[PDB]
């Protein structure tokens, strides 16, 4: 009925911004970093730190 | 601060987590569960927030 308490914790990478940089792979997404930091992970051709699957794209996410 | 909205249930069904990201270009709105977002896309509905074509629906996991 609700997401984990982790959701209100800031970007794990910079700790200074919300987790609004969605890491997209297939029909799933890992939300753990801000937009700026998640873009760096893809630029550096790094996999997803959570599931190590390739990063197809980064989506700036709003919650509204 | 947005941010605590992700602790609310899905705005549609009000009984599942907001884990359905509605993607249009390089932005997304996360205000519904995956189930409900999938239904909206199936119905040909636009994004309930910005009224943009729904290009993709993603199930989201927080880490
Ligand atoms: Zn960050
Ligand atoms: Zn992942
Ligand atoms: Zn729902
Ligand atoms: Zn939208």
């Amino acid at each position: 009925s609700s997401l984990p308490l982790n959701a209100i914790e800031p970007c794990v990478i910079c700790q200074g911004r919300p987790k609004n940089g969605c890491i997209v792979h297939g029909k799933t997404g890992h939300l753990m970093a801000c937009f700026t930091c998640a873009k760096k992970l893809k630029k550096r051709n790094k996999p997803c730190p959570v599931c190590r699957q390739p990063i197809q794209m980064i989506v700036l996410t709003y919650f509204p | 601060e947005d941010c605590q909205n992700l602790l609310k249930p899905c705005s549609l069904c009000e009984k599942r987590p907001r884990d359905g990201n509605i993607i249009h270009g390089r932005t997304g709105h996360l205000v519904t569960c995956f189930h409900c977002a999938r239904r909206l896309k199936k119905a040909g509905a636009s994004c309930p927030i910005c009224k943009k074509e729904i290009q993709l629906v993603i199930k989201v996991f927080i880490a």
